């Protein structure tokens, strides 16, 4: 939503204008965040861990 | 303008008929039926002869720095000549707070139209048309 | 150890323009909230005697005695004096015009404890 | 040009008064509190040293 | 904060609240709003029934 | 036109006050503020420079045969200029989407009063008063 | 009101002096503020709030 | 018998590249953070006229008071000078040039309390 | 990081008016509050000795040694001196008027630690 | 009442040994951890030129404004300067070697409050 304003300062009989609330968005768009690790079966077999 | 009856003098009813009827600030010392034009940002200030200056008629007295409401074009309104109207006459503001035929102004269209006519000094019935501007 | 940043004291100044011919700035150390006064600085539009007084009154200016200090002539500036008053000691520095005009004074130094 | 307040200000209706009556400057009052209070029996009288 | 110098209420106020007179028909006050330079006003302290 | 509050953009609001909004049809695709004029029967497009072309300016986006709702003469407007404005100047249809003034354009008369005043590309405030067809 | 003042002193059987009550006025005049906004039901019924 | 380290409060400076054969730097104690300041260098890349003035506005220079205070001729650089400005009492410090051609100014001291 | 400004000092200035063609000001460190005291300004009205004398009685002036530190001629200010006396040490300046007329002396400094 | 110890500055100090026939010192307030400094010597084994410059930018010297305050002759020292530069003014001071082989620089001073 649009800030918070200050009415306006007017005459008698005069038409009170718009300053209607507005509106805008912040669009996410989600990036993919990606790790990879390969490891082979004589590494994997051989380490302690 | 003003309407005397006997030992009395009342104010006259600057609005016929219309809703044009909007808020700007006075930048001048401005009286009731008196012609303005825009001197700053929603400022407005008596016109000056012969056109390019005119937004509507102050509708009622205000000092300086003062919210003003203006009857704008598409309003009836009762307004003082400086010279006799016939209807039908284009009128615009004389520099005077009051009103002339575009036929004796230097200026070739007007802002209202005389629909009931006047003599020198008095209150014509007119209609705001137009408004004017800085055309260079 | 314990290190603390020091500000090198407290602003005082006294001005006019167009003092008349014959006419002074009276800097008094009333208008000092330490009470006391040092000016560093006369700078003068022209020519001006500087006047050191003590007051016989409290808070008006009532002439005990005076002393001439120095006579500056043309326009300039005077600076790193340590021209001293306060109110208790009742001391005032009067700067007078001496030229054949009005002049413009600016006087300025920093505020000492009364 | 209608009916309206700076038009009538002072010919249809008044101005409003306030109905309150808004105070001075009121000085602190200690001196019974501050001292010793004699009520006397007398507008003149004495008291021993 | 609210209990200061025998005050009994803060009124924290906005930086654009004062009529600096920029905004339309609003005709500026006669001071500076703020806390940051020579006659910037920064506070007032008063008796809220006058 | 667009509004910054921080690191937004908001959409300007096209319509200040007025009630002279009218049902038309987009000749091409049109944008908020767009001044616009007859290209068919009940049927508007974007306006070219120099006068002739100017019914009111489009309040919202359209795609090309949409219904457009339109703010005519009567209405006060939030604009985009391709100039600077004063408060007083006389603003038509530039051809680029956006007003310039009167004194610019190779016209001699406006379709809006300029109210509040803003430089070339920024947002200023105007009341529409006239309509420019086609004079031949 | 004005400011509290002093009672004089007086001597006894002396005719008491005035310094009563004495009044001024503060001026108010107020302004006008207004704020406007304006929706189409379109909108009134899909928007989220 | 406590023991404290002084560091000597905050540095000022303003400065100006390039400014033209008759116009000037103004140096303006609203710039700096205690709102007073002591001038003690002044660097200059040819003649300069040095000149204190009082503002008649709390916030723009508003000429009131001016005095020319000196002439300095050619390149170079005046040292161990006390300068004093402050903005409550409105003064203003202005170096402008005189010499037939673009100059660099740097003015530096330090800050004071108002 | 914590920063302090400075207020320099306590104000002293001993001054009289009309005194006699051999009379004196008796500059005396027991009107300091700090008991002692640094006086760096001499306004005299006229020729004057400036004498510094210590004294063989904890409370009154009887001269035990005394040095004339300077003769001054004229109406006029000598500034930024640091003559320097202290109750404690028993030290009194004498100004003594040697113009054959009344004058006025007004000498200020500052009060230093005991 | 309260008696406190007063040990002044913090030392600062930029040197160079045998800079070259055409080549320069440049000090940097960035090297001070307060982030201003005021240089009061500078030694010099030979001629030098000292300028005084304002960056463009914020942490390296890109030029802006430069003053060349004055030239030394010979071997020796100037003592009692207040040449002054800061980090976030965007300050510096070089000092260019002109006798025509190669020299030892020395700089010293104190740090100031930024
Ligand atoms: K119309
Ligand atoms: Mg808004
Ligand atoms: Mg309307
Ligand atoms: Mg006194
Ligand atoms: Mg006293
Ligand atoms: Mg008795
Ligand atoms: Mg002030
Ligand atoms: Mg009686
Ligand atoms: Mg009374
Ligand atoms: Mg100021
Ligand atoms: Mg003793
Ligand atoms: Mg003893
Ligand atoms: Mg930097
Ligand atoms: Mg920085």
């Amino acid at each position: 939503a649009s800030d918070e304003e200050f009415a306006r300062p007017t005459g008698q009989g005069a038409e009170i204008r718009d300053d209607g609330e507005t509106y805008t968005t912040v669009a996410w768009n989600a990036t993919k965040l990606t790790e990879g690790s390969r490891v082979t079966d004589e590494m994997r077999d051989q380490a302690m861990v | 303008a003003t309407e005397t009856q006997g030992e009395h003098t009342f104010p006259v009813e600057v609005l016929i008929s219309g809703e044009e009827l909007r808020g700007y600030t006075a930048g001048e010392a401005l009286s009731a039926g008196e012609p303005v034009y825009l001197s700053g940002d929603y400022e407005v200030s008596a016109s000056s002869a012969d056109g390019g200056e005119f937004l509507g008629v102050n509708l009622y007295d205000v000092a300086s720095g003062e919210p003003v409401a203006l009857a704008g074009d598409d309003c009836e309104v009762r307004v003082e000549v400086s010279e006799q109207v016939t209807a039908n006459d284009e009128i615009l503001p004389d520099g005077l707070g009051t009103f002339e035929t575009v036929a004796t102004s230097a200026a070739s269209a007007g802002v209202a139209i005389v629909q009931e006519g006047a003599a020198s000094g008095e209150v014509c019935e007119a209609y705001i048309f137009a408004v004017q501007g800085t055309t260079a | 150890t314990d290190t603390i940043v020091n500000v090198q004291g407290s602003f005082f100044s006294a001005s006019a323009s167009g003092v008349a011919d014959t006419e002074s700035l009276l800097i008094d150390p009333q208008d000092a909230k330490f009470g006391a006064i040092e000016i560093h600085n006369i700078a003068h539009g022209g020519s001006v005697d500087v006047e050191l007084l003590t007051s016989s009154d409290d808070t008006e200016l009532v002439e005990d005695a005076a002393v001439t200090l120095d006579s500056f002539t043309g326009e300039g500036i005077s600076q790193g004096n340590q021209i001293e008053a306060s109110d208790n000691t009742n001391t005032y520095i009067r700067i007078t015009n001496t030229s054949g005009g009005a002049i413009d004074i600016i006087a300025t130094g920093r505020e000492v404890s009364q | 040009f209608a009916a309206s307040d700076p038009e009538y200000v002072d010919t249809l209706f008044r101005e409003q008064l306030l109905e309150v009556v808004m105070e001075g400057r009121e000085l602190r009052k200690v001196a019974r509190e501050a001292s010793n209070v004699i009520n006397a029996n007398t507008r003149v009288g004495d008291v021993p040293i | 904060v609210g209990d200061i110098a025998g005050l009994d209420m803060h009124a924290a106020m906005s930086s654009a609240t004062y009529d600096d007179g920029t905004d339309i028909g609003w005709s500026g006050g006669s001071e500076t709003w703020g806390f940051s330079s020579d006659g910037d006003k920064g506070a007032v302290v008063y008796d809220r029934d006058n």
